[PDB]
Formats: C-alpha cells, sequence, structure tokens
C-alpha cells in the first residue's frame, strides 16, 4: 500500500526487472527513466533517449536483462546493458501508424507489438544484420490494438482491440522454435490462426491477461463488463457487468481470482467458479481512506505482478495517470479485510 | 488531565493570539514532535485529546479577569455623576483604552467566556454601556462602543433581545437624523441597527417615535439621493439592509410604518432597483449571524408587504415589475419540493395578481400556468408540500385564468 | 504572398473513396423478420385495469434492439415512454427495484431517448426515473448507453 | 419546467460517465493526436450521444469518445432582450477560450455554448472540478442575465432623466 509520486504527470507504462530492484517508467514523454530502489528511497540511474515520440509500452526480460520499448514514432528499440550504459538495437516493425503495447515472450526469444495499423508484429532477432525483423498477424483485425499477453507455451497470443473483441492468435515462428504441443484452445496453430473470437461487440478491450494454467483468459472492456473464457468448458464466456466506471487493466493473481483497476481509482477483485460458471465481485480491496478516497488520485492504466507470479501472487503494482506507483501486499489485504477472501 | 486547557491560557497570555490560533499552534507543535520523535507519541496523543475534548479549580482565565476589570470601571464611570455632566478630569484616553481592550477580547477570546460575563446578573454590564452611550456625547467613544456591541451580537441572540428592547436603537436613530456630518458613526449606527433587528423580535411601542415613518423617509432620501459626505457609497446599501430588518417584526402591511414612507415618497427607483438585485440571487443581507431560530427572509417579507396594498405596489416601474415576474417564476420552478422558500415566492406571486393589473398584460402567464398545474399534480406528502398546493388552489380559485391550460 | 498556379487539385477529397473504413455488424436473422416488440394491445390492456407494474415488464421484455428498422424502434419507444409518463411518482422505486440488472440498463437507454424530444411534462418524470435507476445501477448503467452500438 | 436539483444531478452523473478518457494516437494520419469527437474519422471510437433536458429549450448534449467529450448547452431565453445578452456573453467567454481550456471558440449548431474536454485536461486539471464548473455555469447563467436586464433598465432611466430634466 505504498505510494511514491514519481511526478505529477501520467506514467504511460512501467516494467520491473527480475529482482524487482529497478523500475523503468515513462513520465509522459519520449524518455524512459530507470529508477533503482535504494533502501526506502528511489534514485534515477539511467535515461534512455532515442525516441522521436511518446512511449506507450515497455517490457523487461528478466533473464537476458533486455528492455524493449514501443512509442508513437512507429519505432521499437531493444536495449542491452553494455558496461554502465544501455545501448539500443534497431527494430523493423513495418507499420504505417503508431504503436500502443509491447510484451516480451516467456522464453525471451520474441516479442509482440500491437499498433494502430490494424496489425500485430511478431518480432525476432537476426544476427545476419543485427536487426529485429517482424512478421504480421492482421487477418481478422479491423482497428487499433491496446493490450497483449503471452501464453505460457511461448506461442499463443491474446490481443484486446478497439474492434470490441479479444481474439487469440498463434505467434509461431518456425525459425526460432519448433512446433508447439496441443492445447485445449486447438491443435491447428500455424502462424496467424484465429483460435477464439469473443462474441460481445460493445466496448473497447483495454486489458488482457492469460491464466497461469493457460486454459483461462479474461478481458476488461469500456462497457464495465469484465469477462473470462474457459477452454475446458468449450470456450464459454462469463461476464460480470459492473455498476461503476470501467476498468483498464487486469491480471490473474491465481488460477481463479483476478485483480482489476481503472477509472474508479482503486483496485478490486473478481472471483471465478467453474462449477457455477460465472464470475462474482470479490469486493473492493483497498479500504476506503480515512472527492477521492484512495491513494491513486487519477485513473490506473497498468497492473503488474511482482512477487509470486500469476500462480499465486503476494504483491502487485499499480501505475496510473496521477504520476504514482503503488505497491500492494496481497496478504496484508487479506488481514486488513477479514471479509475479503482470495480464492 | 487538563494540559490542553492550561496551555491555551499560557499561550494567549504570552503571545496575544486568538482562541483559534492558540489551538492551532499547539496542535501543530505537538503533532510534529509526535511524528519526528515516535518515542513521545503516547504522551502527545493524550495532550491532543485534551484539546479536542475546563480549568483548574482556582485558576481563572486572563480574559475573564479583564472583563471583570473593564465592565467594572466603565460602570463606575457611568455612576460618576459629577464627571459625566460636570467634567474636571481627563477620561478620553483611559476609556478609549478599556474599550479597545474590550473589542480585542470579544473578537478573539473564547465566546463562552465573553457570553457568560455579558449574560451575568441579567445583562448588567451590557445595559450599562447602553446607558453610557446615551450619556456620552464624544464620537471617538460612541464609535468604539458600536464596534463592541457588534461583537456582542455575534455571540448570542439573548443579547440582541436585550439591546433592541433597550434605548440603544432610539439613540442611534436619533443621532443619525441629527448628526449627519460624521460618516463613520452614521455607517456603523446603520450596521448595528440591522444587527439587533435581524432576529425579528418585537420592540416597545415607544421605539416608533424615532424608528417609525419619519426615520424611514430619512433612510429613503439617503438611498435615493445619497449624502455629499458619502464618497465610497456604502451607506445606501446599509440603509437598505436596515429597512429590510425593521420590516421583519412589523406585521399587517396596512398598519406598517415603513409602507407609509413609500406611499408618501415622491418617486422611489433606486430602492426598487436594489431589491431585485437581491432577489435575483436570493441572498438575505440582514442574515449576518448564525443564530437559531432562523427568522424569515427579509426581502420576500418586504415585497409580500409591498403588494399587500395597491398604494405601495405602484412604486415599481413597468420594466422592473416584468423583471420581478421573470425572477419569481424562475425561482418557483428551480426550487425543489420541501423547501421553505417556495411558498414565499408563491405567496409573493399571489400578492402581485391582486394588487397589480397582471391580468391585462399577462407577462409570463403561460410559463406560470404550467408550473402551478405541476405543483398540484405533485404526489409529495410532506406538510410543507401540502402548504404549497394549498396556496395554488387558493390562487387558481381566486383567479381562474391561472388554472387554464397554457395556450 | 500569393500563388499564381492552378491549386484546384487540393480541393477534391480522395479519402471518401477508401477501403479501410470501419464496418459495424448487424444481426442477419433480424433483417428478414424484425422482432415484433411490445404489442400495444398487451401493454394497453394492462394499462386500462391500472396494472402498471406488469405493463412495465411487458414493455421491457420485448425490445427491438436487433432490428435495423427504425419505425418499430420508434413505436417501441412511444409505447414504453407512454408507460413511464403515466406512473405514480411513489410507485417508481417499487417498480425499478423489481427489475434485474439487464432491465435497468435497457431502461436507462429508453430514458436518455426520452430527453431527445420532450412533451410539456415528459422530462420532469424521466428525471425521477433517472434518480432511481442510478441508485440501483450506478454510473455503469450509463456507460452501457454510451458504449451501446445498437440503439434501442 | 421540472426542477433544478435533479437536472444537475443527471448531468453530473453523465459527465463522470463520459470523462473516462485516455490518450489515443490516430489511425488515419501518421502520428496525429486529435480529439476523435471533432474529426469523426473513426466511427468505432465515437460513443453514443445522450441528451438531458428540463424542457424543450433547456438541454445538454454529451458527445463522448475515447479521448474527448463535447458538452453543448442550451439556455432558456424567454424574451428577446435575454436572447441578446446571452449571445454576447458567450462571445465574450469564447474570446477568452485560451483561458477556459475546456472551451470551444464556437458553439454547436442549435446550442448556445459548447465545451470540449480532452484527455490532457483530466491528466493535468482536476476532473471533478471541471464538472463543477459546468454545473456552476448552468445555475448561475440565469442570474447573470437578469442582473444585466436590470442594469439596462436602470441605465435607461438615467438617460431619460438627464434629457427631460433639462426642460
Amino acid at each position: 500500500m505504498a505510494y511514491h509520486s514519481f511526478l505529477v504527470e501520467p506514467i504511460s507504462c512501467h516494467a520491473w526487472n527480475k529482482d524487482r530492484t529497478q523500475i523503468a517508467i515513462c513520465p509522459n514523454n519520449h524518455e524512459v527513466h530507470i529508477y533503482e530502489k535504494s533502501g526506502a528511497k528511489w534514485t534515477k540511474v539511467h535515461e534512455l533517449k532515442e525516441h522521436n515520440g511518446q512511449v506507450t509500452g515497455i517490457d523487461w526480460a528478466p533473464e537476458s536483462n533486455r528492455i524493449v520499448t514501443c512509442g508513437t514514432d512507429r519505432n521499437a528499440y531493444v536495449w542491452t546493458l553494455k558496461g554502465r550504459t544501455w545501448k539500443p538495437t534497431l527494430v523493423i516493425l513495418r507499420i504505417n501508424r503508431a504503436a500502443r503495447c509491447v510484451r516480451w515472450a516467456p522464453n525471451e526469444n520474441k516479442f509482440a507489438v500491437g499498433s494502430g495499423s490494424r496489425v500485430i508484429s511478431i518480432c525476432y532477432f537476426e544476427q545476419e544484420n543485427d536487426w529485429w525483423v517482424c512478421k504480421h498477424i492482421k487477418k481478422p483485425i479491423r482497428s487499433t490494438v491496446l493490450s497483449l499477453d503471452w501464453h505460457p507455451n511461448n506461442v499463443l497470443l491474446a490481443a484486446g482491440s478497439c474492434d470490441f473483441k479479444c481474439r487469440i492468435f498463434s505467434a509461431y515462428i518456425k525459425e526460432v522454435e519448433e512446433r508447439p504441443a496441443p492445447t485445449p484452445w486447438g491443435s491447428k496453430m500455424p502462424f496467424g490462426e484465429l483460435m477464439f473470437e469473443s462474441s460481445s461487440s460493445c466496448g473497447w478491450v483495454h486489458g488482457v491477461c492469460f491464466s497461469a494454467s493457460g486454459s483461462r483468459v479474461a478481458w476488461v472492456s469500456h462497457d464495465s463488463t469484465v469477462c473470462l473464457a474457459d477452454a475446458d468448458k468449450k470456450m464459454a464466456v462469463a461476464t460480470l457487468a459492473s455498476e461503476t466506471l470501467p476498468l483498464l487493466a487486469l491480471t490473474f493473481i491465481t488460477d481463479n481470482s483476478l485483480v482489476a483497476a481503472g477509472h474508479d481509482c482503486f483496485p478490486v477483485l473478481f472471483t471465478y467458479d467453474a462449477a457455477a460458471g460465472m464470475l462474482s465481485f470479490g469486493g473492493r480491496l483497498d479500504v476506503p481512506k480515512q472527492g477521492l478516497d484512495s491513494l491513486h488520485k487519477n485513473s490506473v492504466s497498468q497492473i503488474s505482478v511482482l512477487s509470486g507470479g500469476k500462480a499465486k501472487c503476494s504483491q502487485f503494482c499499480t501505475t496510473g495517470m496521477d504520476g504514482g506507483m503503488s505497491i500492494w501486499d496481497v496478504k496484508s489485504l487479506e488481514s486488513a479485510l477479514k471479509d475479503l477472501k482470495i480464492k | 488531565r487538563t494540559i490542553g486547557a492550561e496551555l491555551m491560557e499560557l499561550v494567549r497570555r504570552n503571545t496575544g493570539l486568538s482562541h483559534e490560533l492558540c489551538r492551532v499552534a499547539i496542535g501543530i507543535i505537538v503533532g510534529h514532535i509526535q511524528a519526528s520523535v515516535p518515542a513521545s507519541s503516547p504522551v502527545m496523543e493524550q495532550v491532543l485529546l485534551s484539546l479536542v475534548e475546563a480549568l483548574p479549580s482556582g485558576q481563572v482565565c486572563h480574559d475573564q479577569q479583564r472583563l471583570e476589570v473593564i465592565f467594572a470601571d466603565l460602570a463606575r464611570r457611568k455612576d460618576d455623576a459629577q464627571q459625566r455632566s460636570w467634567a474636571l478630569y481627563e477620561d478620553e484616553g483611559v476609556i478609549r483604552c478599556y474599550l479597545e481592550e474590550l473589542l480585542h477580547i470579544l473578537t478573539d477570546a473564547d465566546p463562552e467566556v465573553c457570553k457568560k460575563m455579558c449574560k451575568r446578573n441579567e445583562f448588567e454590564s451590557v445595559l450599562a454601556l447602553v446607558a453610557y452611550y446615551q450619556m456620552e456625547h464624544r464620537a471617538s467613544l460612541r464609535l468604539l462602543l458600536l464596534k463592541c456591541f457588534g461583537a456582542m451580537c455575534s455571540l448570542d441572540a439573548a443579547i440582541i433581545s436585550t439591546l433592541v428592547s433597550s434605548v440603544l436603537p432610539v439613540e442611534l436613530a436619533r443621532d443619525m437624523q441629527t448628526d449627519t456630518q460624521d460618516h463613520q458613526k452614521l455607517c456603523y449606527s446603520a450596521l448595528i441597527l440591522a444587527m439587533v433587528f435581524s432576529m425579528g423580535e418585537a420592540v416597545p411601542y415607544a421605539h416608533y417615535e424615532h424608528l417609525g415613518t419619519p426615520f424611514a423617509q430619512f433612510l429613503l432620501n439617503i438611498v435615493e439621493d445619497g449624502l455629499p459626505l458619502d464618497t465610497t457609497e456604502q451607506l445606501p446599501d446599509l440603509c437598505v439592509n436596515l429597512l429590510l430588518a425593521l420590516n421583519l417584526h412589523l406585521p399587517a402591511a396596512d398598519q406598517n410604518v415603513i409602507m407609509a414612507a413609500l406611499s408618501k415618497h415622491a418617486n422611489v427607483k433606486i430602492f426598487s432597483e436594489k431589491l431585485l438585485l437581491l432577489l435575483n440571487r436570493g441572498d438575505d443581507p440582514v442574515r449576518i449571524f448564525k443564530h437559531e431560530p432562523q427568522p424569515p427572509h427579509s426581502v420576500l417579507k418586504f415585497l409580500q408587504d409591498v403588494f399587500g396594498s395597491p398604494a405601495t405596489a405602484a412604486i415599481f416601474y413597468h420594466t422592473d415589475m416584468m423583471a420581478l415576474i421573470d425572477i419569481t417564476v424562475r425561482h418557483i420552478a428551480d426550487l425543489s419540493p420541501g423547501d421553505k422558500l417556495r411558498m414565499e415566492y408563491l405567496s409573493l406571486m399571489h400578492a402581485i395578481v391582486r394588487t397589480t393589473p397582471y391580468l391585462q398584460h399577462r407577462h409570463r402567464l403561460p410559463d406560470l400556468q404550467a408550473i402551478l398545474r405541476r405543483i398540484l399534480n405533485e404526489e409529495e406528502t410532506s406538510p410543507q408540500c401540502q402548504m404549497d398546493r394549498m396556496i395554488v388552489r387558493e390562487m387558481c380559485k381566486e383567479f381562474l385564468v391561472l388554472g387554464e391550460a397554457p395556450s | 504572398a500569393r500563388n499564381t498556379l492552378s491549386s484546384r487539385f487540393r480541393r477534391v477529397d480522395i479519402d471518401e473513396f477508401d477501403e479501410n473504413k470501419f464496418v459495424d455488424e448487424q444481426e442477419e436473422a433480424a433483417a428478414a423478420a424484425a422482432e415484433p416488440g411490445p404489442d400495444p394491445s398487451e401493454v394497453d390492456g394492462l394499462l386500462r385495469q391500472g396494472d402498471m407494474l406488469r405493463a412495465f415488464h411487458a414493455a421491457l421484455r420485448n425490445s427491438p434492439v436487433n432490428t435495423k428498422n427504425q419505425a418499430v424502434k420508434e413505436r417501441a419507444q412511444g409505447v414504453v415512454l407512454k408507460v413511464l409518463t403515466n406512473f405514480k411518482s411513489s410507485e417508481i422505486e417499487q417498480a425499478v427495484q423489481s427489475l434485474d440488472r439487464n432491465g435497468v440498463d435497457l431502461l436507462m437507454k429508453y430514458i436518455y431517448k426520452g430527453f431527445e424530444k420532450p412533451t410539456e411534462n415528459s422530462s420532469a418524470v424521466l428525471l425521477q426515473w433517472h434518480e432511481k435507476a442510478l441508485a440501483v445501477g450506478g454510473l455503469g448503467s450509463i456507460i452501457r448507453v454510451l458504449t451501446a452500438r445498437k440503439t434501442v | 419546467t421540472a426542477t433544478l436539483r435533479p437536472y444537475l444531478s443527471a448531468v453530473r452523473a453523465t459527465l463522470q460517465a463520459a470523462l473516462c478518457l485516455e490518450n489515443f494516437s490516430s489511425q488515419v494520419v501518421e502520428r496525429h493526436n486529435k480529439p476523435e469527437v471533432e474529426v469523426r474519422s473513426s466511427k468505432e471510437l465515437l460513443l453514443q450521444p445522450v441528451t438531458i433536458s428540463r424542457n424543450e429549450k433547456e438541454k445538454v448534449l454529451i458527445e463522448g469518445s475515447i479521448n474527448s467529450v463535447r458538452v453543448s448547452i442550451a439556455v432558456k431565453q424567454a424574451d428577446e432582450i435575454e436572447k441578446i445578452l446571452c449571445h454576447k456573453f458567450m462571445r465574450f467567454m469564447m474570446m477568452r477560450a485560451e483561458n477556459f481550456f475546456i472551451l470551444r471558440r464556437k458553439p454547436v449548431e442549435g446550442y448556445d455554448i459548447s465545451f470540449l474536454i480532452t484527455n490532457f485536461h483530466t491528466e493535468q486539471m482536476y476532473k471533478h472540478k471541471l464538472v463543477d464548473f459546468v454545473i456552476h455555469f448552468m445555475e448561475e447563467i440565469d442570474k447573470e442575465i437578469s442582473e444585466m436586464k436590470l442594469s439596462v433598465n436602470a441605465r435607461a432611466r438615467i438617460v431619460a432623466e438627464e434629457f427631460l430634466k433639462n426642460f
């Protein structure tokens, strides 16, 4: 339940390293500022200055320690820490419009960028020229892509768009990985195959996260309708229409429960029961503070999992338009809310 | 056990701060040693609770001592018959010093101290100053007493009943008609008179020798024509707020002393212009103090009494009445059910139709007809909402054309 | 300064003849036959006897959202908007509380449509309806009016 | 002709519903960042219009979007002298639209004034205070006109006296 105001303006994106010792924010500008956690303080160590435009997505590969950025300048840059400074490495996205999201893969051999060019660019490395060349998946899509998340197989890909849908695609690159194992989503998973397309066509899909099992995917919309598709149950969708302002990002803390946050300026919880086949509102998480009554004084745009992974999370992070970054401790909320339960 | 009260007395003595800032200074200091030194937090929190949540036995406040010393000398200087009518010694510098000290105490100290020492022995100390004012002729001291009375009215409303029932409003109303040269004394006299009349309590009949109709004409001549010595032009907007306050306790507009002033005046235009700029906003300039029971709305009480007779209704020019109907109509609709004022604007509107030829020009009649049919068809059941509907029926019953459909 | 060459090529707009324009989807099954909507005789016969709360649900049960036709929508609006205007102001909370979630959202859609073209006293009622449906459904009810790609 | 408390209560709720905004780069031009409600090139990013109204004349129109809101307002004008004073007042409020950051230099057709609220105002300015300005506007505008109608009538008397007095 911390709150460190890095600045007064928004923070478009953020990413943590493996140790959770460093963080890479974008303070609403063309720069990436890397801050290090010195005791109970925050100190800036590096600043990445290559973009001709605003940044929208960052991801940090934990093992390779290679940061990847995407910005409105139709660019991406893969950064490697050589000595004391970060050096970029060029990317060839081949998009005529601006980028909106980026996520490293689990095995760190590729990443996927979602753009306003009505495409998704699956990027991989090419030592023949030091480039990162990209392949496209733009068969069904008809508008901008806002969020992405990778399946644990390092192949399958989910994508939330402004076409009111959350499609799922197969980002199989033959040159860098062998054919995958089957999944309850389907066996036929060549490059660029629409496995699952949602049915609802009302509201823009802001956030998408896969479950640790890989058999459940949820997506948030501007319609104040969280959703969740289960492949074990023949890709059936369970909605839970909310009675408040929309949400903008989610993540699986467990195989059953989720945590979402957005324009209501706080987190909440959502519980899933495959026996009944529905979602249920697990209540607001943060206690009403002793006008707004929370830590985030504006919206929240990105939620991330620091400790425990999506299998069972102990701490998650929120990053919002109020120039703030709030760390949460899951069990502390279990204790501070005896009514609260995390399934 | 008693620290938070024994510190405020120490701080007000050695600093001179007010009661409010005395509590702020301690809450800030304590609240900062608590945070910087967590080892002392248990002691500090007890200290803060003593503030949020009495004095030792024999210990008496400093401000309470001074008010025993000030009210006692000023009453001794009142009972000094020789020095008042047959002066020998100098007194202007001592009295000016005790009255300044008094004004800083009533203005800054704890009101419950300044309430009890003024309410003590059936207002013995207030009523003395009210006599010393009648006895004193020097304007350097009559002015400080007024600033002191204006601070005593803010404390309680029992003091207002004491002053208005006294001879104070008759001496001010007599000094203002006579001594028009002093501008400050004329502007404060008109403020205190609006303070004490603010609550609507009645007064002795003898007050109406100097607070009756000739006093209203004096105030209207100032509102209309102004004075030469009034350069800043505060006085018209004070002689308006005063007329609104005299008319609070006065019932039965036919028997009203003020309305006889209007009907006698040659032509009032500036007084009417100012009444509408107050009605457009619905602000009660007489209501300075937050004392219960809250009296009525001074403006609407006035205009309900203006239109209680046709002699006083013709003061409004044609262009102004149409602006009055546009406002009254706008408030009847914009106001919600259960409000107290909605029946006043309704009773005001009922008064306009009787005493004016509203049915010949019929300005905003369709917008009015649609609002009354709504108010009757409202299914609210509060007692107040039944009083509104009760008026509308009487209004439509008396004048049928206000019940017809808008066309 | 000024130019002295033909600058008429900058007037024609080529973006009109574009292939990347958005296309929203419609219900194919409804284009042939439209949903009949709340029949007037059903609701009206329930209004004659004064059974408002049941004529209420009869109007929200049927709703031609999937229909591409606008008249049946307009007829449907006039029916429900005729119903809401005849309610008793004390009975509205009794009726709104009966509805499930998905009826409160459809109600608030019809409410924000009644504000488009009001009669003499069509809007003082709908503002009372708006107060109750908001007390139940919250701001998320309104957001499903804004995000709704298919009008009532 | 309904009441003022619920009207502003409805408008205030719709505004909180429509000021759920975020930045959004364009998808028709290379790297533009426009308010989509004004340009209207991308139909998918345009929410529905919703209207509120006390009566036929007074009403509000909230045209929302993913990165913009447009709040057109119609004020009540009973007589001609009120149509004039409202028309001038908005002109003198639009002329200072660089200082009212949420303001349009012209109004939507059919309405007397129009606001425009982008995703950069909510990030910088307090979202809940911007709403309170729209609401404070809608309940004070009626008072600030009649205060001018009364000021015109007062002037017309002095201009008459200063002519007839000389006879």
